[PDB]
């Protein structure tokens, strides 16, 4: 079940707010397939972390 | 000048057939005969109802229904091919196979008994000798064990757990706490192994095998993946021996399998006389496990019912057919699972042979089993490495 | 780290995309990552002066 | 007397049977190289 | 160090040919829609 | 007249050109092949069981 | 009719390239996780 890899991985790893979630950000929708398969460095939830907010900046940037 | 025809009892004159003969076989009695009521054992039952699920799978083995008695061929052939693969490894050609090496290991106890015979300079002469040579070698074993302090497996390879590959030397303690070698070292037939806690051996293997091997005669000391072989093959060999002689085949037949159903001196001494010489002068590649099936059968059986795992609902068996069938498994994944149950068999071998009583043992596994009741059945078995019966409950 | 870096040593940086991999490394230093440019004789006789 | 259509349907055919074997041929490939660096390196 | 050293050379070799094999079954796929499209 | 096999080792000349390391890869040191070297003519057999 | 064939082959492509692009990606990933 994807469901609680995507589950764990939003709440463990990422450490998100509940106010956020995979259906209000389509950013996070996509990045979760990714994140999901690399079941390793879940210890360094930095470099997820600083992963998401480049990938949110490079969604937002005019090109 | 090869015989075509082999005996395994006294019962009926050696039978006669052209090659190949387990395929020969199993194709005539599928033929000339009806299955359709014959049966194998209770244990063929509940793994054919185990892989009968699989769609893919049933296919092949052509399980059309499970509450059918009867096993199709290819179920057969698949199992014995498995079994038969066990013991050769097609990756590296053996330059010594196991029968060669446990005449040899035989040979070089017996060189004090062969002094008083005339020298011989092959192995034509120790294989019709071993009968005689190898119960003094059981009575030694005996004592042996009867003497020496320290699941009972007296015959277990002290491996490293992490180890799951055959071949190599080995771990320095695997050898360790098995009492045979004792006695080996114990006599003089190995002087030393290398990680313990020209022998007569080298010169016995030399005149024996100087003509196959041409002057290369590797040593089995240094080389002693050889030993293990050899080892577990002298083991099985004196097993058998053990069994056969126990019980005359002459004894009143209580099962009603018999040969003609399947058609429609010394007990060992029979068996010698084709199963060893011919063999090897058709073939020197044979194994164990092409004279005996039906031991690595058991044996295979034994550890599992065990519980032994040799890392620490899986048959060895079943897993390795998968690994050939399947074109998924790789090169060096059915090695390893080909090792692994190479493990299983030769621990369950060691915990056979460990019991007092392996008669009783091996009765008792046949009867609840493979159907086998008596010692013409178990001999059979034994031979064809399985056991047909009419299905009449 | 201890012996001059070869070609396979050096990667290149991917901007833009997910490098979720590169990011879990910033600590490491045999893999040394690039920017995709180099500089010319000019630009680096300027950045020396 | 059939059409040339039928022709480069029965060749097309004959070169995604060649791709369906050279699928298989990929997939030993992989698996023989996975398990012969598991052997040597990884232990 | 060199079983490292060995493993990661055998490892990207085989990643240049997974994409080697993966761009002529490509290719042959390309080729045989053009084909079936437009002769 | 005969040829020397001096003239037809320079004619034919080297192609190849590759780095070697040593198994701790302290050191790198290159290979030439000739195209006319005796060793092409023999029967050689070559494998590396794992 | 050929337009499936050609939507059925088109969809070979697409895993094609997204196979590979995923056992470069994971091959890299494992490369720099446990062989650095």
């Amino acid at each position: 079940k994807r469901d609680e890899k995507h589950r764990h991985v939003v709440n463990v790893v990422l450490e998100l707010p509940t106010e956020i979630s995979e259906a209000t950000h389509p950013v996070l929708a996509t990045m979760l397939s990714k994140y999901t398969r690399m079941s390793s460095l879940f210890n360094d939830k930095c470099a997820f972390k600083l992963d998401l907010l480049r990938m949110v900046a490079v969604s937002r940037t005019r090109r | 000048n090869v015989p075509s025809y082999f005996g395994i009892t006294q019962n009926d004159p050696f039978i006669r057939f052209h090659t190949d003969f387990r395929g020969e076989v199993v194709n005539t009695m599928f033929e000339n005969a009806s299955t359709w009521t014959f049966s194998f054992g209770i244990w063929y039952y509940r793994l054919k109802r185990g892989l009968y699920t699989q769609p893919r799978w049933k296919r092949v083995y052509h399980l059309a229904q499970m509450d059918n008695f009867s096993i199709s061929q290819e179920l057969l052939l698949g199992v014995v091919n498995a079994l038969e693969n066990v013991t050769v490894y097609p990756t590296y050609d053996c330059v010594l196979s196991d029968l060669e090496a446990a005449a040899c290991l035989l040979a070089a106890y017996g060189h004090a008994l062969w002094e008083g015979r005339d020298p011989p300079d092959s192995v034509a002469t120790v294989l019709g000798e071993l009968p005689q040579l190898l119960p003094r070698l059981a009575d030694d074993v005996s004592r042996e064990i009867a003497a020496w302090e320290g699941g009972n497996n007296y015959y277990a390879y002290r491996d490293s757990p992490d180890l799951r590959y055959y071949m190599p030397h080995y771990h320095p303690g695997t050898f360790d706490r098995h009492v045979l070698v004792r006695l080996f070292h114990k006599r003089g037939v190995i002087q030393h192994l290398p990680g313990y806690g020209d022998d007569v051996l080298s010169l016995w293997s030399r005149r024996l095998l100087v003509g196959k091997l041409g002057r290369d005669v590797p040593v089995f000391v240094h080389e002693q993946q050889y030993l293990r072989s050899g080892l577990t093959c002298l083991a099985g060999l004196l097993l058998l021996w053990k069994v056969t002689n126990a019980d005359s085949v002459f004894a009143p037949r209580t099962g009603k399998f018999t040969l003609a159903d399947l058609l429609g001196v010394r007990n060992f001494e029979f068996l010698v006389r084709y199963y060893i010489g011919p063999w090897y002068a058709r073939d020197p590649a044979v194994t164990l496990s092409q004279l005996f099936p039906g031991l690595a059968l058991l044996a295979v059986t034994e550890s599992v019912r065990s519980g032994w795992d040799p890392s620490r609902k899986s048959n060895p068996v079943a897993d390795y057919m998968f690994a050939q069938s399947s074109k998924q498994y790789g090169d060096l994944r059915r090695l390893e699972v080909h090792d692994a149950l190479l493990f299983h068999y030769e621990h369950g071998l060691g915990r056979l042979l460990s019991v007092t009583l392996p008669r009783h043992r091996v009765s008792t596994l046949g009867s609840s089993l493979f159907n086998v009741n008596d010692i013409y059945e178990l001999l059979y078995f034994l031979v064809l490495g399985f056991l047909p019966s009419v299905a009449v409950l | 780290d201890r012996q001059p870096l070869n070609p396979a040593n050096i990667e290149a940086r991917h901007h833009g995309v997910s490098d979720v991999p590169r990011l879990g490394a910033m600590d490491a230093d045999e893999p040394l990552f690039v920017d995709d440019y180099r500089a010319t004789d000019d630009e680096w006789t300027l950045q020396k002066v | 007397p059939i059409t040339v259509l039928t022709q480069n349907v029965l060749s097309a055919l004959e070169i995604l049977r060649l791709v369906r074997l050279d699928l298989r041929q990929l997939a030993q490939s992989v698996q023989d190289t996975i398990q012969h660096m598991r052997f040597l390196y990884l232990l | 160090r060199v079983r490292k050293r060995y493993l990661r050379q055998e490892l990207r070799d085989l990643g240049h040919r997974v994409q080697t094999y993966c761009e002529d079954l490509e290719g042959r796929v390309s080729e045989a829609e053009a084909l079936l499209n437009q002769q | 007249d005969e040829v020397a096999r001096t003239d037809e080792w320079k004619g034919a000349g080297v192609s190849r050109l590759r780095e070697v390391w040593d198994v701790q890869h302290r050191v790198r040191l290159r290979v030439l092949w000739y195209v006319n070297s005796f060793w092409r003519s023999r029967e050689l057999s070559y494998d590396d069981h794992e």
